[PDB]
């Protein structure tokens, strides 16, 4: 309901412009604002209540969990704003350049959290080929050779 | 520049932490600070100027005269009202029939309350009466004729790019005007006036012998050729005989973009208001070749370049013929010590003054050492560093300045000799240099086409510009449009028809107004000009050139032959005058090209900036663009091997050189810094690929 | 007007101001 | 694109060195670099040798998304200015009063296919943000093409059936036949015709009258009445597409080009559209679009409308003059008349003019500017902002050919001042509002096929009526369009 | 003068009839000042013939009937426009397209008289439903350029007779744009593209040539006041 | 995908695209019922 | 930074080894072992003429005579229009 | 198929030149990595021989070698595997 | 096809002008015959002009002269509207000294032989007690416009001043067409062109060197067929 409502309504403004945007855009945006829950009570796996993980993360240690340690913690979808919801982050350098520098940095010193340079954002400030477009592994690693029929014939 | 208002600076309100309400435009502003002109950049509001009639009170408050009226009567006691004894009072307008005995017609005026209300007064309580129209508008804005057609932000536009035009070589006055461009010329400064009256005595290119009236006699040296604050020239030519009578406060000599004493910013164009062939796209502009034959819009531009000699610890700079490793047809216009004569043409990358400096002694690479074996040279210690003239430039050099700390001149400390050459050069005009009218009406100039293919009007006149019809109605700014019929008026002349007296239309209309010769001078005052009426029935009546030939009809448009096609257009079109202006946005001013250029000191980045080579900022929304593309290695490519990759540079530019394979981007510099950084910042920073 | 020096360009002027143009750099 | 060769000459300069080393006219690189500096006349032709099928980009600052980058091919041209396309200025918003544009330059074969491929113009055509093109005819050439294609009764040689001792006499063989008479002054282009055709597709409901199957325009024969304009129109257009005969609006031309983009290669469509625009150049021309002031025609009974809301307006500040009302409950009654007053003029300005009024022709092309701007030339601005955000409840009026007053032109500042000041902070704050948005959505790429779920949205989709008529949704373009559905439609 | 580069002609050969002409380079701009006056000679000074008017017996004032046929007498007026003929003679030569019974009609079927030619005797004209009779007499003369059909001055002659358009010009269809080939080294010239599409009566080859021989008899007239007069010439072939 | 016109490829960065398509027309959006809504 | 890598200096530098190898394999193969031990071009040590007369077996002035008939071979405007341009 | 000629940087065309391979990022880096293999060709014929094969069809007098790359893609004497 | 080809006759108005009329010729083609002339004698008629000046007391563009009352830059504005009319194609020199107060007129140019200039009455300066004025010109026949040669493209000294030149003795060109057009089809258009030329060559002189060079030019396409 709040999806159909948020799309619904920002699509409004930029109607009342007379923009026409497609929809799939603030889908996408809105998928970014519903990706993490809430925790009210903790099971028992490592969880503090009130703490943001991920859906998907959650859904797949509960599936573990339910074998050998079988409390399930109690998750509520929760809607967490745009800059939220970066400084919700992955890696470290992933943020780095957003809001407190130092006290990311501090505790991300502190974490011993280490980088997997899955981001587009941490490839462009190492200059490394990004994983996107050209630079995924399907299309940077193509094999090249002439069909043998034509490589015989010249 | 001089009369300008500012609301920045040390005291007062700086940029970003005032907010937009002081930005805005009070009501008490009028009269005071003129509510057109201001930039239109990111200074909108803090930085006006005054009105013409505005005056500082020696309480620092700026007063405003008026003329009051009393008992309806309006009376001629100019009195200087500052803000708060404004909210005190009730101020009815300019345009308020008057008796010619003082009183007003109307029972019913317009007047100001003090809080900017407007209400129709029983025609009684009016104590004040404006001085005039304009109190209101600036110096340079009144400068514009039809102001009152034209919307306020395409005149804040055309007033404001009023003070970049460039000075002309001719400078011929316009057509149409105001009353304002003889009084803001012998105010301007760079008139030279008559002091005192008297009689000329004997005049030159550089001076006038004035003779008064009693005894003295007084020169006036002209500056030629002075360089101004932006390369623009500064020629003063004098306008009088040998046997005329001068007055006191005279205009005796023109300045750079004066005509005959007063204003002149430009040139008058025949132009049409067609669309031709989408050369004339959203606002380019093109032009007859004639403006290249006759030199109509030509400047000279004037830089000034400048370099030191200077004491070292290795010895001291010398200026010099001996400057190794050079042919010797390339020192021909330098004179015996380095520095090149007067007149002499110069390209770019040539050598003004021969200068070399000591270097000391290094070790010789094998090769090199090989080299001078063979061919039997000497090591030629020193160094060079001439000055060089940068990319780009070129053209005459006029003068030279030079100084000498042997020559008992001062000079900053460790400096021997400083020399300045006066670079000169006679700009065209060129599709791409910036041309604007007096309306806002501005663009880059499309095409230059030859005087043939044109739009020719019928008496194989053909016109000068064509501008665009579809960026008129959308930009609210039809004073273009009335300055072209007037214009057309006033350069074909008129005589209207008294045989049953004044036509009803002219009435109005002043008289000496009734004829006019081909080719006069007039002026609309801004806020009291030509009416609809007056405009249209002075077009009805345009008497013809040379042959009878009523070349436009009553409408203001006239039939043109296409001088590509050859058939007539089968609608007429608008044509007349427009007097229009050259701008300081110039191609050779703007135009920035970079291979390998000079890289930075700290960060290995391409330094930037035209005075340099320069290079381009990559921005961070370009990154967005290219992922957003998804081309990653080229992203790769600009982020790596043509910023920070130092031993990636050498490698591309030998492996094109080679014609090779583009080597792979190495690690920029830009990440080992950081890298570095953050490891002298007590954090051990750990990189790991398993 | 009431200049010495100024050529002779006409206008349209239908209201005759009192005031003149001061001394504009008296600022 | 076109470029200046003195700039191309910096910018390819390894290149060029290479090749005239390759050429034996120079021994080195060394003497290739100061006949670079020295400029001999054979180093253009080399360097038009090196820029022959190399790509460059261009980018106008600054980069509001994703075609604010572009890659074009060079070509050596005289001046000093960069020459652009007028069909993507639409793209980079860059009007010609003086905004600048960057080049670069890719180096490797990579950087040169991905720029050849991805950022090329012929490629990027419709938008990223909804599917309508941005190389779409314009300004001049939407009036061009208008003025074109518009169909213009009480012409000279035009079309009558009626036939005395003569015949019908309107007719023509060919379209060839049709120019001929064009040129000569019978025909005059936008009177209607009755043409016989030979090599255009007649519309379905010709084409599937006569010949069924296929009314197969390459070698068929047919006949229609139109204009002679409409023809050479559909000329333009590629030979499968059948005739259109509408009078060519902005609207009409998108659905067109949308209609072309969606059925055929991308290649004919960039082929169309620089053919479509080349037509509407040639007849931007002839359209006789000037601007007099005599053509700013104001309506003759606007004075008697501002008597009769001047009175209301007097009668309403009487009434507050009484102190019956307050102060608040006056202002918004004369702001309630003088919009009425406003709308009221505006209506009279707008069925005084006639259709042949460039003004107003500029207009219902669907070109450019809206219908008040006109109103506001001429009849009556109407209500200018408080500089707080309220109405001045004055108000201005007079027209710009009337020319306004003093006070009227004072109160005009405000609201021109307060429109540049806030288009200065909403162009940064749009600015930190798309910074935001990389910042969250920066990590959503594509990675697979198909996830093959079965769940997904709804959409309205064209809700009938309490008839029951199905009554198309206004917003299916924006939702609907573009989708894959994750489960099966039945009907009933 | 000296012309500093030689202009050359160098002909493109699209579609039988549909030849295509280019020349470079051209002096700046040359191309717009002959490449207009190039088309309007093609269409607009070329000899030639085509139907004058035609008369066709049981029609008698309803221009649409005609017993017998499948066809509106408007698309008979049409088709006998698109016919090539050419003619020898200065004076108005007439003739007889006649046919009885069913079938259908080319052109082909008519019997020329002497100087007339059908040069698309295949042509299809009409069809004739069911043992009709037709029997129409053609008037073809001679002439240049393009005429509308010629109003009803003949008018008691005009009793069976009525008037049509008449292509006297063998070119059809001829339009040109220019170019801007080498700025650099020779210096902003310009390149002239035709493209000449006429009927099978005569070649574009030809029609250019005779073209360019009325354009020349016609400069003569500008050229024949003071031959001692510097112009610029071109020089050897 | 909006522009090609065909179905998206396996490597296409939506979120940027859709970034910069959601935040292009803030020039336009011409004004709590704008751009701070 | 007037200290940084000029990047066509380098390029050139190494265009210069690459002709001055290409002349120096012109001559014979004791000559041109001569110089490159003389002025070190092969190593980057200037081996004096007592190294060159021990690694040829010869004396000091079979080695002074074979040089100066080096420098008289080098001393072509043939054989070095190409290096009068490198410098 | 018959549409118009097209005519420098755009020939081949890409509507074609999609019609041989999966997604467009395929046939960018199938084409520059044939390029890679035609420079390597280029620069090679100085020294001795390898099994490096290219051009395949006839260049140009001269033509820029990733234009020979995709017009032989065109003429499909190419061939790959993906990542 | 009506039977008569075209004749050209001449209209003399004053001297330095002339109109001419066609008649008569096909319906639909004296704009374009008009146009054509008119693009031909507007921009490639040969003519001579001055080129390059030198000046004793000067050596560069941009100053001025001791007794003059302009400057050299206005001088060469002056100069630049000269007529003058060579006979061959090397480039003469001719000089101009004048001492003493006066004013310097365009009628005191002393020419060499073939030369002539046809504007006597054209001022220059003016000078004073103090004036020394001498100045040597360079004329060449061309044609068309071009800008001022370098001096490093010469083999010059410092002394030359390069100046743009203006090879275009015609000033003014126009047309009008009478289209007779009647309904008999006897149809045919009567070309009234107007020529002004700034008494530099007749206008008959310049019409017939445009139709010798649309003789040459239309002769290429005729029968490189
Ligand atoms: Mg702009």
């Amino acid at each position: 309901e709040v999806q159909i409502h948020l799309v619904r309504e920002v699509q409004e403004v930029y109607r009342a412009q007379g923009v026409s945007i497609h929809d799939k855009h603030i889908e996408v945006i809105v998928r970014q604002m519903l990706r993490r829950v809430t925790i009210i009570d903790s099971g028992s796996t490592e969880f503090l209540p009130g703490s943001l993980i991920d859906r998907a993360e959650f859904e797949a240690e509960n599936r573990r969990v339910v074998a050998e340690g079988g409390e399930p913690a109690a998750g509520r979808p929760v809607l967490m704003g745009i800059t939220k919801a970066s400084l919700a982050t992955d890696s470290w350098l992933s943020a780095a350049s957003f809001q407190e520098t130092t006290r990311v940095l501090t505790d991300a010193a502190i974490n011993c959290r280490s980088d997997k340079l899955n981001g587009l954002k941490e490839n462009v400030i190492i200059g490394k080929l990004i994983p996107a477009g050209t630079g995924i592994n399907r299309y940077r690693n193509i094999a090249v050779q002439p069909t043998e029929e034509a490589r015989a014939a010249a | 520049h001089k009369r300008r208002l500012s609301a920045l600076g040390p005291g007062g309100l700086s940029r970003e932490r005032a907010g937009l309400e002081v930005r805005d435009v009070h009501p008490s502003h009028y009269g005071r600070m003129c509510p057109i002109e201001t930039p239109e950049g990111p200074n909108i509001g803090l930085i006006g100027s005054l009105s013409v009639y505005a005056r500082v009170n020696p309480f620092g408050f700026i007063e405003t005269p008026y003329r009051k009226v009393v008992d309806g009567v309006v009376s001629d006691e100019i009195v200087y009202l500052t803000a708060d004894e404004e909210d005190r009072h009730v101020v009815a307008q300019a345009n308020s029939p008057i008796d010619a005995d003082g009183r007003f017609v109307e029972p019913r005026v317009l007047v100001r309350r003090k809080a900017g209300e407007v209400e129709y007064v029983p025609s009684s309580e009016v104590d004040y009466m404006d001085v005039s129209p304009r109190q209101m508008v600036s110096v340079a804005t009144a400068m514009i004729p039809f102001l009152e057609h034209d919307d306020a932000n395409r005149a804040l536009m055309g007033a404001n790019m009023q003070r970049q035009a460039v000075p002309l070589v001719r400078s011929e006055a316009p057509l149409v005007g105001t009353g304002m461009e003889l009084r803001a010329a012998i105010d301007a400064g760079d008139v030279v006036v008559a002091e005192e009256s008297g009689v000329i005595e004997e005049v030159s290119a550089d001076y006038i012998t004035v003779m008064h009236d009693n005894g003295t006699r007084r020169t006036y040296r002209m500056r030629k050729f002075a360089r101004s604050n932006h390369g623009t020239c500064a020629n003063q030519c004098p306008i009088v005989d040998a046997g005329d009578r001068v007055e006191a406060g005279q205009v005796i000599a023109d300045g750079p973009c004066t005509d005959d004493g007063e204003m002149a910013l430009g040139k008058n164009l025949l132009v049409a208001i067609m669309p031709w062939e989408g050369h004339n796209y959203e606002d380019a502009i093109i032009l007859s070749n004639r403006l290249v034959e006759e030199d109509v819009l030509t400047s000279i531009h004037i830089e000034e370049h400048e370099i030191d000699a200077r004491d070292t610890k290795l010895g001291a700079e010398e200026i010099t013929r001996d400057i190794p490793n050079i042919s010797d047809e390339v020192l021909a216009d330098l004179d015996e010590r380095g520095i090149v004569r007067i007149g002499a043409e110069v390209r770019d990358g040539d050598i003004l003054v021969g200068k070399v400096t000591p270097k000391g002694e290094t070790e010789l690479t094998p090769e090199e050492r090989l080299l001078r074996a063979i061919f039997g040279e000497k090591a030629r210690e020193v160094r060079d560093t001439s000055l060089k003239v940068p990319h780009g430039e070129s053209g005459k050099v006029i003068g030279i300045r030079v100084f000498s700390r042997e020559d008992e001149d001062e000079l900053p400390a460790g400096v021997n000799e400083l020399v300045r050459v006066y670079v000169a050069q006679k700009r065209k005009i060129s599709d791409g240099d910036k041309l604007a009218g007096r309306h806002g009406n501005k663009g880059v100039i499309g095409k230059i086409l030859p005087v043939e293919d044109m739009p020719f009007l019928a008496d194989g006149t053909p016109v000068d510009i064509i501008l665009n019809t579809h960026g008129v109605p959308r930009r609210m700014n039809i004073g273009q449009i009335l300055e072209t019929h007037l214009g057309w008026c006033a350069h074909s002349g008129w005589k209207v028809d008294a045989a049953k007296g004044v036509p009803d239309w002219a009435a109005r209309l002043p008289d000496e107004l009734l004829e006019a010769q081909p080719n006069a001078i007039v002026s609309t005052p801004v806020f009291d000009g030509a009416q609809e009426a007056e405009l249209q029935g002075l077009l009805s009546c345009t008497l013809p050139n040379r042959d009878g030939d009523v070349l436009v009809d009553a409408d203001g448009k006239a039939m043109l032959f296409d001088g590509r096609s050859g058939e007539p257009f089968p609608y007429p079109v608008t044509v007349g005058y427009m007097y229009i202006m050259k701008l300081h946005h110039l191609v050779d001013d703007k135009i920035h090209a970079r291979s390998t250029g000079p890289y930075s000191m700290i960060t290995q980045q391409p330094l930037g900036g035209k005075a340099q080579f320069g290079g381009q900022r990559f921005g961070e929304m370009e990154c967005w663009a290219m992922q957003a593309y998804g081309a990653a290695y080229t992203l790769q490519e600009l982020l790596t091997i043509k910023s920070d990759d130092t031993v990636g540079r050498v490698k591309v530019y030998e492996a094109i050189v080679k014609g090779e394979n583009i080597p792979e981007p190495g690690i920029p510099e830009s990440f080992k810094v950081l890298l570095k950084e953050l490891q002298s910042l007590c954090l051990n920073v750990e990189v790991l690929s398993s | 007007n009431s200049v010495p020096g100024a050529p002779n360009r006409v206008s349209f002027a239908k209201l005759r101001e009192p005031l003149e143009v001061p001394g504009l750099l008296d600022v | 694109c076109g470029l200046p060769k003195l700039m191309a000459l910096e910018l390819f300069k390894p290149f060029v060195m290479k090749r005239l080393v390759d050429l034996n006219h120079a021994q080195n690189i060394k003497s290739a670099k100061r006949m670079v500096e020295r400029q001999r006349p054979q180093v253009w032709d080399v360097l038009e040798e090196v820029i022959a099928e190399h790509p460059v980009l261009l980018n106008r600052a600054p980069t509001l998304h994703r075609l604010g980058i572009q890659a074009f091919e060079p070509m050596l041209v005289e001046g000093k200015a960069i020459q652009l396309h007028p069909l993507v200025c639409e793209a980079f918003n860059a009007d010609f009063d003086g905004d600048q544009m960057a080049v670069h330059l890719p180096l490797s074969a990579e950087a040169q296919a991905e720029a050849r491929i991805l950022m090329l113009s012929s490629n990027n055509i419709l938008s990223p943000a909804s599917g309508r093109p941005l190389a779409m005819p314009r300004l001049d050439m939407v009036t061009g093409l208008y003025y074109l294609t518009t169909e213009v009764p009480g012409d000279t040689g035009e079309y009558q059936p009626a036939s005395g001792d003569h015949p019908e006499t309107g007719v023509y063989s060919s379209p060839a036949e049709a120019i001929m008479a064009a040129d000569r002054g019978v025909l005059s282009v936008r009177a209607k015709i009755k043409v016989r055709l030979t090599q255009l597709r007649p519309p379905v409901e010709i084409e599937a009258e006569l010949f069924g199957h296929s009314g197969w325009q390459p070698g068929d024969a047919w006949m229609a009445e139109t204009t002679l304009g409409r023809v050479m129109f559909n000329e333009l257009l590629p030979l499968g597409y059948p005739f259109v005969n509408k009078q060519m609006h902005k609207k009409v031309q998108a659905a067109i080009i949308n209609d072309l983009a969606e059925r055929y290669p991308m290649i004919v469509v960039a082929q169309t559209v620089d053919k479509l625009k080349d037509a509407g150049f040639y007849w931007a021309t002839r359209s006789g679009v000037t601007v007099s002031m005599a053509d700013v025609l104001v309506p003759p009974r606007k004075k008697e409308i501002l008597d009769h809301y001047e009175e209301r307006a007097d009668k309403v500040e009487k009434q507050f003059q009484r102190g019956a009302l307050n102060h608040d409950e006056r202002n918004e009654a004369l702001v309630e008349i003088w919009k009425e007053a406003t709308d009221e003029v505006g209506q009279a300005l707008r069925e005084h003019y006639p259709d042949d009024n460039p003004i107003i022709t500029i207009v219902d092309s669907g070109a450019t500017g809206n219908f008040t701007q006109t109103r506001t030339l001429a009849g009556m601005k109407g209500l200018v902002t408080n500089p707080k955000g309220e109405f001045i409840p004055r108000p201005v009026k007079s027209s710009f050919r009337e020319g306004l007053t003093v006070l009227e032109y004072f109160i005009n500042t405000h609201g021109a001042r307060k429109g540049l000041a806030d288009t200065a902070l909403r162009t940064a704050d749009s600015g930190y509002l798309t910074r935001r948005l990389v910042d969250v959505s920066q990590d959503v790429i594509v990675r697979e096929h198909d996830c093959q779920t079965e769940r997904g949205i709804v959409v309205e989709l064209a809700e009938r009526a309490p008839d029951g008529t199905l009554i198309r949704d206004p917003y299916i373009e924006t939702s609907a369009y573009a989708r894959t559905l994750g489960t099966d439609a039945v009907d009933e | 003068m000296l012309i500093s580069q030689r202009p050359t002609l160098s002909e493109d050969v699209l579609t039988d009839n549909r030849s295509q002409f280019v020349i470079e380079p051209l002096e700046p701009g040359f191309g717009y000042t002959l490449g207009n006056s190039l088309r309007r000679t093609l269409l607009s000074s070329i000899p030639g013939a085509a139907v004058t008017s035609i008369r066709i017996d049981g029609v008698l004032h309803e221009f649409t009937t005609v017993p017998g046929v499948k066809e509106d007498v408007t698309e008979i007026i049409l088709n006998l426009k698109s016919l090539v003929v050419s003619s020898e003679e200065d004076e108005p030569v007439t003739m007889y397209l006649r046919k009885q019974g069913p079938g259908e009609v080319t052109a082909g079927d008519i019997v020329p008289p002497a100087g007339v030619t059908v040069h698309n005797p295949g042509m299809h004209i009409a069809t004739l439903n069911d043992k009709g009779k037709l029997e129409v007499e053609l008037v073809v003369e001679r002439g240049r350029g393009y005429v509308p059909a010629v109003q009803n001055r003949a008018s008691g002659a005009e009793i069976g007779r009525i008037p049509v358009d008449s292509i006297y010009s063998p070119v059809l269809k001829v339009t040109y744009k220019v170019d801007a080939t080498r700025v650099e080294q020779r210096t902003d010239f310009d390149k002239l593209i035709l493209d000449v599409e006429t009927k099978n009566s005569i070649s574009p080859r030809d029609a250019l040539a005779s073209a360019g021989k009325t354009l020349v008899e016609l400069f003569g007239l500008a050229r024949e006041l003071n031959v001692e007069a510097e112009g610029i010439e071109i020089g050897p072939s | 995908s909006m522009a090609t016109g065909k179905l998206v490829d396996i490597g296409e960065a939506v979120g940027i695209v859709a970034a910069q398509s959601i935040g292009e027309p803030g020039t336009q959006l011409t004004m709590t019922g704008g751009l701070p809504r | 930074d007037s200290e940084a890598v000029v990047a066509v200096d380098a390029v050139s530098f190494t265009l210069l080894q690459d002709q001055l190898q290409s002349v120096l394999d012109t001559l014979s193969e004791r000559e041109a072992g001569v110089v490159r031990l003389r002025f070190g071009l092969t190593d980057g040590q200037p081996r004096t003429l007592d190294e060159i007369g021990q690694v040829y077996g010869v004396t000091r002035e079979r080695i002074r005579q074979i040089e100066s008939k080096t420098m008289s071979k080098l001393r072509h405007p043939s054989r070095s229009q190409v290096l009068r341009d490198y410098l | 198929g018959g549409y118009d000629t097209p005519l420098g940087i755009t020939n081949p065309p890409i509507d074609e030149l999609l019609d041989r391979v999966s997604s467009k990022y395929a046939l960018v880096i199938y084409a520059a990595k044939r390029a890679r293999q035609i420079n390597d060709y280029y620069n090679q014929l100085g020294e001795g021989i390898l099994e490096y094969v290219g051009p395949l069809v006839e260049p140009g007098l001269q033509e820029k070698p990733l234009s020979i790359a995709l017009r032989e893609i065109h003429a499909d004497l190419l061939e790959h595997t993906e990542g």
